Formats: C-alpha cells, structure tokens, sequence
RNA sequence: CCCGUCGCCGCGCUCUCCCCCCUCCCGGCG
RNA sequence: AGAGUGGACGGGAGCGGCGGCCCGGAGCCCCGCGGACGCUACGCCGCGACGAGUAGGAGGGCCGCUGCGGUGAGCCUUGAAGCCUAGGGCGCGGGCCCGGGUGGAGC
C-alpha cells in the first residue's frame, strides 16, 4: 500500500575530468532543481535496491533474492538539485543511470 | 655479578628463543618465561620460581639459598604445596612478602602458581 | 611523624591555593583594564575626527603600526631574494600568516615580496580570532597550542606578559616586547580561502590579492581562519 | 567455545592487496613479488596516474594491531611440550601453531598438553 | 536545602555577579572558622574449639588471570542512556497526528500522547480504526501533520511505561542442548490488562475524535506518495 | 580495600534564622 | 609507605587547639597482614616538526642462498628435502608460517 520513498537517479560518481572518486555518488531526486530545495533531502537515508541470483536473508520475513546497499544523503552538489552521497560500499558502476530510494528516514518535519 | 651476567647471556643463551617476532627463555626458575634482566632465574642473588609437582596435585616454590652460591647442588631450596588454591597463593604470597625476598616478581608468581593449579584441576566436558 | 608531616604538606596545599586565586584575579582585573583601553582608544580616534569635522579642517589618523601577511603563492618557481625575505618573515608555506611591526625597513622587504603575499591592517577582532582559534606557542622548539596561562607566563612572564589578553593587547597596541610576544608565536597556518580569491597572480587594486589590501586583509581573515 | 583473547580491537589494514611487480602479469619469468623498478624511464618507479603502485613506509600499519591474526591472537611456532611451557604467560595474547614437520603422534601430544593448558592452537586438527 | 538563588539566563553563566551572589547568600555573617565493618566474631562451636572465630568477608580471589587489562581514563562527559536529556521537536504536541514510517504500520496516521521517560513516544490508534494499538515509536521515524486532537483531561493510567511496554522473553530454562523445539511462546499473547487498558483509552479518546467532520477516514486510509507530489514540497 | 565519578576552570546547596507559593505517605475528607 | 619547591633539634621563651578543679603533652599503622602493568635500559614511554628523487652515498633488515664452530635433552619412515595448490594467514616490503596433495631420507 503506497510508495513511501522518493525516486533518484544513480548519475556517477564524485569526480573532476581525470579522477574519479568513488566514496562519494551522485544523485539526481526527481523534482528538485535547486539548492535550497535540496535542503529537505539532506540528512535521508537511501538505499540502492537490486536483485542477484542467490538467497539473502530478509529482516522481518523469509530469504528472497533481493539484496540492498544502505546509504545517506550528505550535501549538495552544485546549483541544480544534484545531491550527493555516502553509502556504505561504493555503489557498483553498473547502478549508473538506476533507480536509487530515498527513504524519507530520520525525519525534521 | 647479576649486570655483568646479563651482558653476557642478553642475546646469547641456549635457553633463549627468537621467533616471529617474540622473545622467551626456557630456564627452570623463569616467571613469565621471557628474556628480561628482572625475570631471569640464573643470574640474581635471590630467584623464586613455582612448577607443577612431581605427581600431579600441587606447586613446587623453589627459591634460591643465600649462602651456597657458587655451589648449584644445595643452592636451591623448594617445597611442595599441595593445598586448596586460596591458601596456596596466600601462602606463597605470605613467603615473599613477609621474608622480603625479591617482592617484585610477587604478582608473577601469582599468576604463574594460578595458572598451573588451574592446569592441575580436572578437566570439564 | 605522621602527623606534624600531614599537617606541614596540608598547611603547603592551601597557600599554593591561594597564590593560585591571587594570579586568578589579577589576570581578571588585567583584561579589564585592557577592555577599559580598547573602548577608550576606539572612541578617542571617533572623537578626533568628529572633532576635526566640526572644525572644518582634516584629521588624519596615524598610520598603523600592526600588519598581518599571509604567503598566498607556493614555494615553486621563487626568486631567492623573495625566497630569503620571506623565510625572514617567517612565511615558509602557502597560507602561512603572521603579524608583523611596520615600520621601513619592514614596510620595504614587504614592497621586495609583494606578488606573494596579501596583507594588511588587522583589527581587534580579527588578532582575538587569530590569538584564540590559531594560537600556537613556540616552547624550546617546540608547536605548543596556547590552551594554558601557565604556557604562555612560563615563557613570557619575564616581560609581564603572563596572559593570552597580554599577548593579545602586546600584538594590538605593539608594546616594547612585541618582539618577544610574536617570536613567541609560532606562525599561524590558515584554511585555504572560503569562497575563493578572484585571482592569486595580481596586485589587489587591479582585481587581484597580492599587495596591500589596507582593512579587506580582515575580510579575508575571517573567511581564512 | 574457543579460547578468546584478552582484548580484540578492530583490525584495520591500509592495504590488503599485494604489491605485485611490474609485467609479472606480462611474463611467467617474472614472479609476482616484488623488485623496486630501477630505469630510466620506467613510469610506475616515476609513479604516473592509474599505475601500479610502490610499496612505502606509510603503508604501514598500527602496531597495536601489527603482527595479529583476524582472531585477535599473534602467532608463535611450537615443535614441542617445552616450547609449549613456555607459552604459559601469554595466553591471552599469543597463540601457537604446530610446525608443519612435527609428526601425527608428537602433534597429539601437543594438541592434549595445549588443551589442557589453556593455549590457543592454530592447527589442532592435522592429521586426523 | 535552599533553592538556588541565582536564576541561569544562557547555560553556563548565571544571571548575578559574583559579589551580588556573596551578598544573596550572606556569606559576610555565616564564615565558619573550624570543628566497615571488615571482619565479625561467629561463635564457637566447642567443647575444646574454644576462642570465638574471627571471619573476614570478601576473601581473596582463588585465581588470578594470567594478564590482565589496564584501567581506563577520565573522561567527565558520557551520561548513561538513563540520564540523557530528552528532546522532542517541537511540531509534536499531545494531541498532533504523526504518521508511522518505518514498522509493520508503515505508512500510517495515529495520535500523540505522552512522551515517554526514554525520548520514545507513545502514540495509539484509536485501534478500531487503523489496527494500531499503544505503542512507542521513534521520533525521527514519524512524520508531524498539523491536526490537532484537544487531549486535555484524558486519563492516561500510571502504569503505561517502558517497563510496561519493555518486550518479553522466556528462552531458555534450564536446557543447554537444543535438539528438540520449543513450539510455544512464539504466540505473543495480547494480555488482559493491555486490553482492558486499550478499552479505556480507546472509550475516552474516541467520541473526541468524532466530534470533527472526516477524521475517522483520514485515519482510516494510509499516507503514500504517487507520479505528482514531492516531500520537500508537501505542507504537513 | 568490590571499582581512582579525579586535576585545572565555571558554578549550586548545607553546617544561621525567618518568610511566602505549588505540594503531600496526606489524618479525618464536602 | 616512598614521600624533601629547605628540613634539623635543644636547651631558649611565649601563643592558637584538645584534655578544670586553673595542672597537662605521642599515637612505634592496622577488625584485617594487603594493594594491577612495568624496565629484552640495544628496553619502554612522551611531545613537536617533517616525508619528491636519477647518478651517487649511507643505515637497518626476526629478507633470502650455501657451508663451518656452538646451541636448541631441536624436527623427521606415525613421513625429511623438493614440487603442486580455486585452502588459512602475517609482514610497507624483501619474504615467511600453517592446511591439503605428491614424494620417499634427511632437515
Ligand atoms: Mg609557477
Ligand atoms: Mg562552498
Ligand atoms: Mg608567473
Ligand atoms: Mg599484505
Ligand atoms: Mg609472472
Ligand atoms: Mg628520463
Ligand atoms: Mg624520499
Ligand atoms: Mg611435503
């Protein structure tokens, strides 16, 4: 029954031209295109979501094949929505262009 | 001369041994068994050693005679206990506590005469 | 024995108490003479101009007698006069500030290594905020923070300087042992600049920093430290 | 169930990789452990973006987690009873390992003697 | 044992001088110049065992560790959990409607009332509408709406606190080896004094609650986000 | 002596006596 | 119990504080018998600053190879050397240890 999240964008990582760092993602949330809109997102939980082919165990239910990377929102990068983030492992390149959570988790409003 | 011994059985000794990256001694009068000016059991004046028993049950304390110095024969004098583990280790404590004999390596033998009375005791499934 | 010896070191514990309570309270009354100071200079400048304007004529205000430099460019590339004035000023990094007593011989080897650095007249304001958030003391050689009176009298208590507020209003009003006072301290290393500089290889009247900036110096203390 | 140390702080290393050599990978005549690349030209001894990397001092690690297996112990050899007497004090901090030469019924002995007292033992089970 | 004479105005620094407070507290009269067991006796016990017996309490330890840890240090701030200030924001009031994030009640809209004396706070439906009984929840795990339900005068029993709300265990007595299994237990059962407390609550917050128009649906449905709205635009 | 809640720094109360305001096992309760 | 940012006594001559019918003048620990770790001084601990590098120099190496004097009441046909290893580890590294297999006499 109901969403519960709002929807980002895995962009890339934090980077200049010719190095790339990976500790650090990019994140694009659907509906914010400024800095202080990003404001609201600023201490989030997030969670990249994916499936893999073995069983894992499941808090509060029974092993499925659904596996997640827990994260955070950190700050914002630069004058047009665009967050940035700190997740636990450095998400896999492959989630560039993918669908990240934003959990709407420790909460001041 | 207990300085002068020392440099001279400090790195060359047939009961030291240097493996990956630790240092023991295996003389017979050596509390915590390593390679140490105050806990080496030749080359003091006054040494106090604790082992196991000649059957079984109880804690030999052997220590080390004033007088007879150069002769190795009579110069140490050891005693079997053989009694409960608190007042062994009052015992042995009361020994060199209150004969003043060398009361720094006290908590030494402490742990060492509670160590292997722990040994002796049966072992649990 | 036990008894007149616990009574003798008892009878040694409260008179150091007390001496302790004594220099409490002197170092107290000192910071607020120094307060008393401050706000009467502060007014006293205010009062000569206003006082000039209501003449008719021009008051024209001493020139000061305190900079603060900071070396803003690195260490590579560097003319080995520029490279000896400015270890002589103590600037040794980028971003290395320190104080500095004007006068010509100063005021010159600053004109000899002016494309390096940017500096300026510090308030009181900002030599509080450099004192207390980047106050390092040099003790036999040694980078020692200032986080004791005791530190900074048991070097320096031999000019009366016995205080963090002593050394501060040394600094500010540059006393007889302003010397000693910015010997004393160790060089204060700075943040890079918070929000930018607009460009670090021109004079600053030409849109640059290098040079002399007169008060904006302050500005740029605060976005720095 | 095990014997557990005296204390078990978080290990951290700063690199867990090797320090491979340059072209190992190219060559099997080259072996993977390292020499320190002298040449003229050579662009990983001139440390350039995106290659392989030079073993240094500041790779070192912590030495109060130096030396410490990842069950908080540090390991000392053992060929025999004695040289498990001496192992008595430590305990708590150091470990033993049976020498891979020790022989079936000699390494019995041991393993019942390190029981008995109390020594952690890397390799109990080793011929059985 | 006065009050304390000298109000704070910022944390740290009071409001009066210190020789306003030497005066406060007349210290200019009232200067004051100058002024187990280890061991018991149990009795004999004899004939010829005479001489009562003198026994220690707290014998020596029978063993000693073979190394032990040092001691730690000083550390001055570091309060235990039971002492710790608790804060609550201030968008939640007795009486706001909160939303439940996080649980098996995700998504859900209850009622505030009391905070507990752990910083957990201690919301209900009123359980005969969205299945959600008393219970604590996080505070950064629920979100504050701005309705309001005027709680005043509602009688909350004492006995309603982290003690009474503090989960259950019985696993295990007496059993070391686990080869058969306990199929009991795993049925938490609601108890009777849970129920008749839910009874209380629910008969006198309830009637309050349909006093205004279309708030028994409102907490009815479930709080979800669809295609359009966003939550940092979203007014709660 | 079961186990250093300690130093410096900033404070609060008592070893003086009066008040007054909410309370309270309240004791009988209107 | 080691205690000294001055301690000595000892007549000398007066106080403050405890013992009154105004006269004063030692407690040498203890109901207990006790009180973590340390200091291979070539060791251990503290504080501050610093760390590019060819040719080259120097230091350390419980890095490695082969043999000799000693020492380990060392190891080994209940399995040595050597070799193989999707096994477990250590060390910045040179390298090393352990498990499994193979092997068959020394290390
Ligand atoms: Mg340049
Ligand atoms: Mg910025
Ligand atoms: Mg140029
Ligand atoms: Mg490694
Ligand atoms: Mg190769
Ligand atoms: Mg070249
Ligand atoms: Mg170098
Ligand atoms: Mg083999």
């Amino acid at each position: 029954s109901g969403r519960l999240w709002s929807k980002a964008i895995f962009a890339g990582y934090k980077r200049g031209l010719r190095n790339q760092r990976e500790h650090t993602a990019l994140l694009k949330i659907e509906g914010v295109y400024a800095r202080d809109e990003t404001e609201f997102y600023l201490g989030k939980r997030c969670a990249y979501v994916y499936k893999a082919k073995n069983n894992t165990v499941t808090p509060g239910g029974k092993p499925n094949k659904t596996r997640v990377i827990w994260g955070k929102v950190t700050r914002a990068h630069g004058n047009s929505g665009m967050v940035r983030a700190k997740f636990r492992s450095n998400l896999p390149a492959k989630a560039i262009g993918h669908r990240i959570r934003v959990m709407l988790y420790p909460s001041r409003i | 001369s207990a300085h002068l011994q020392w440099m001279v059985v400090r790195n060359c000794s047939s009961f030291l041994i240097k493996r990956n990256k630790q240092t023991y001694s295996t003389e017979p009068n050596n509390l915590k068994a390593r390679n140490s000016f105050r806990y080496n059991g030749l080359i003091h004046r006054k040494t106090v050693g604790v082992e196991p028993a000649a059957d079984g049950k109880g804690v030999v304390v052997v220590i080390k005679r004033r007088s007879g110095q150069r002769k190795p024969a009579t110069s140490y004098v050891r005693t079997t206990i053989n009694k409960n583990a608190r007042a062994t280790l009052s015992s042995i404590r009361h020994m060199i506590r209150k004969n003043k004999y060398r009361p720094d390596l006290r908590m030494a033998a402490i742990r060492r005469a509670s160590a292997i009375l722990r040994s002796q005791k049966p072992v649990m499934v | 024995n036990f008894a007149e010896l616990k009574i003798k070191r008892l009878r040694k514990k409260f008179a150091q108490k007390m001496l302790r309570k004594a220099r409490r309270k002197l170092i107290y009354e000192k910071a607020k003479h120094y307060h008393k100071e401050y706000r009467q200079m502060y007014r006293t400048e205010i009062r000569m101009a206003r006082m000039a304007r209501k003449a008719g004529n021009f008051y024209v205000p001493a020139e000061p007698k305190l900079a603060f430099v900071i070396r803003i460019r690195g260490i590579n590339g560097v003319s080995p006069k520029v490279r000896k004035v400015l270890q002589l000023l103590r600037l040794r990094q980028i971003f290395n500030g320190t104080f500095v007593k004007l006068n010509k011989a100063s005021i010159n080897m600053l004109r000899i290594v002016e494309p390096y650095i940017a500096w300026g007249y510090p308030n009181l304001k900002s030599v509080n905020e450099l004192i207390y958030k980047r106050g390092y003391g040099k003790i036999n050689k040694k980078r020692i923070a200032l986080t004791d009176n005791a530190l900074i009298a048991r070097s320096l208590g031999k000019y009366g300087i016995i205080c963090m507020e002593d050394l501060i209003h040394e600094i500010y009003t540059v006393g007889k042992r302003f010397k000693e006072a910015n010997n004393f301290l160790w060089p204060f290393k700075l943040s890079s600049p918070r929000g930018g500089m607009k460009k670090k290889t021109t004079h600053f009247v030409e849109g640059g920093d290098a040079g002399n900036r007169e008060d904006q110096i302050n500005r740029l203390i605060r976005r720095m430290n | 169930a095990a014997l557990r140390p005296l204390v078990k702080p978080k290990i951290v290393k700063k690199r867990t990789k090797k320090f491979i050599r340059h072209q190992s990978d190219r060559y099997v005549k080259i072996k993977r452990n390292w020499r320190k690349p002298r040449g003229i030209d050579n662009r990983v001894r001139r440390r350039f973006k995106g290659q392989i990397l030079m073993p240094n001092i500041g790779y070192g690690s912590n030495k109060k987690t130096k030396h410490m297996l990842p069950s908080g112990f540090r390991k000392f050899l053992v060929h025999n009873v004695k040289e498990l007497e001496v192992l008595l004090m430590c305990n708590k901090s150091y470990c033993a390992e049976i020498a891979h030469n020790v022989s079936s019924k000699n390494r019995k002995a041991i393993v019942e003697r390190a029981a008995q007292l109390a020594i952690r033992v890397t390799n109990p089970n080793a011929r059985l | 044992p006065h009050c304390s004479r000298n109000p704070v105005l910022v944390r740290g620094i009071g409001r009066y001088s210190r020789s306003a407070m030497y005066s406060r507290k007349a210290m200019y009269k009232r200067k004051y110049s100058a002024a187990v067991l280890a061991t018991v006796t149990k009795p004999v016990g004899g004939d010829k065992n005479g001489g009562t017996r003198v026994v220690k309490l707290r014998k020596m330890p029978r063993y000693y560790p073979t190394e032990d840890v040092p001691r730690k240090l000083l550390s001055h701030g570091k309060k235990p959990f039971s002492q710790h200030v608790r804060k609550l924001r201030a968008s939640i009031t007795p009486g706001t409607i909160l939303i439940i994030l996080t649980g098996r009640h995700r998504g859900k809209r209850v009622v505030f009332l009391k905070q507990l004396a752990s910083g957990l706070l201690l919301v209900t439906g009123p359980l005969v509408l969205n299945r959600v009984p008393l219970r604590r929840t996080h505070q950064k795990f629920v979100i504050a709406t701005s309705t309001k339900i005027d709680i005043s005068n509602v009688k909350i029993p004492k006995h309603l606190t982290d003690a009474y709300f503090k989960k259950k265990k019985l696993r295990k007595p007496r059993h070391q080896e686990g080869e058969i299994f306990d199929t009991e237990k795993e049925k938490y059962e609601i108890t009777e004094q849970r129920k008749i407390d839910q009874k209380a609550v629910d008969s006198q917050i309830l009637p309050k609650i349909k006093a205004i128009p279309q708030l028994q649906g409102y907490l009815r449905s479930v709080f979800a986000l669809t295609n359009g709205i966003y939550p940092h635009k979203l007014v709660f």
